[PDB]
């Protein structure tokens, strides 16, 4: 994508998005993001949307794959072959090449230069968000390490959130869903997956207030994800 | 199944 | 795929269509005929099921382009550059390549290798179906042979299956659905299509009386089909 | 849309 012009990349990336070619706009975003520049809010928005539909086929696929293994794998299979798990590590490897991908441009340049809180949160958010897509697959070794490199991109989007950002923030919002889906998933927590659920959604409730209409129906889109996630656990 | 964004 | 066993390939697309990894599956079962050895049935069946949906995404990708291209082209709409006609214009060159990869397959060497006629008749279905779907993006010169070229395949297969198979064979219904499709959308004779499907319809009702309950109601689902393209053209 | 197979 070297040789095409960043707003041509963010156009096509555009137009990918309408007709959900995931794989094109994501590659186009990568060009985009590749071209040194910082990101507006909408390219931010435009290249997460991208990597979040590659990987989450990525990821529904490793699950059926996955769920298939272990019932082969069960007292009674029949033995197979190695064709299940042969595929299910090229899966594997592919949706653990994507997060690098994601993580690199992170990397390289993203999160050093966002000096705002909107941008910065976003970034780390996204970073907790593949490091806890690579934990769903980790097996050995470096799993805790893995682990623990989400955790500390999703405590650190918390802190500068929390001082930065008021409780409706759609983006504080989200991140805390992710964080409490990391904790109840990943990290064995669900007390603490409830407990941020529950907060998160109080607080926010208790500014709904200080939003116009359209913020309002934002914000409670998202609370209702909350609110989801509580009711599926308790 | 249980919500992310 | 080279290196793969027959075996594998076939299973590995099981795999993978229960995945709904259709790429993946496509690239299986073209390494399977890469083989050299003839399909089974069920084997025939995984094949189209792979390249039809991946051909599937790419024509859906095209029309939605092919009409974002159109109203930019109308009197009003602001001039925005090359990317929408550059885009456009590589998604249908990778429908294409996809298409010239199925009819390859089906040259070498699945058709001359036909001796049955269930077998032949899907293969000639196949090579018209593909021809029709490159016929929905030609645009000059090559035209008229690509629609030629799918209705002489159309054509065969219709002849050997009038001969050689009853009116309630489901892979003759498919045909003479996608046949009379062609005549609508493509051809340009939309009496030629309402025939076809009319004759094709009453002569398979004529002898459901001979089919066990199964076969039964493989046959009305796609003789619904039918139906449903005659209430939409009536 | 119209049905094909
Ligand atoms: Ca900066
Ligand atoms: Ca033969």
């Amino acid at each position: 994508m070297g040789s095409m012009e960043r707003a041509s990349l963010i156009q096509k990336a555009k137009l990918a998005e309408q007709a959900e070619r995931y794989e094109d706009m994501a590659a186009f975003m990568k060009g985009a993001v590749e071209k040194g520049e910082e990101l507006s809010c909408e390219e931010r928005n435009l290249l997460s949307v991208a990597y979040k539909n590659v990987v989450g086929g990525q990821r529904a696929a490793w699950r059926v794959l996955s769920s298939i293994e272990q019932k082969s794998n069960e007292e009674g299979s029949e033995e197979k072959g190695p064709e299940v798990r042969e595929y299910r590590e090229k899966v594997e490897t592919e949706l653990q090449g994507v997060c690098d991908t994601v993580l690199g441009l992170l990397d390289s340049h993203l999160i050093k230069e966002a000096g705002d809180a909107e941008s910065r949160v976003f970034y780390l958010k996204m970073k907790g968000d593949y490091y806890r897509y690579l934990a769903e697959v980790a097996t050995g070794d470096d799993k805790k390490r893995i682990i623990d490199s989400a955790r500390s991109a999703y405590q650190e989007a918390m802190d500068i959130s929390k001082k930065e950002m008021p409780p409706t923030n759609p983006i504080r919002l989200g991140l805390a869903l992710n964080f409490s889906v990391f904790h109840y998933e990943i990290a064995n927590s669900p007390e603490e997956a409830i407990s941020l659920a529950k907060t998160t959604f109080d607080e926010a409730m208790a500014d709904l207030h200080t939003l116009s209409e359209d913020s309002y129906k934002d914000s409670t889109l998202i609370m209702q994800l909350l609110r989801d996630n509580l009711t599926l656990w308790t | 199944r249980r919500m992310s964004n």
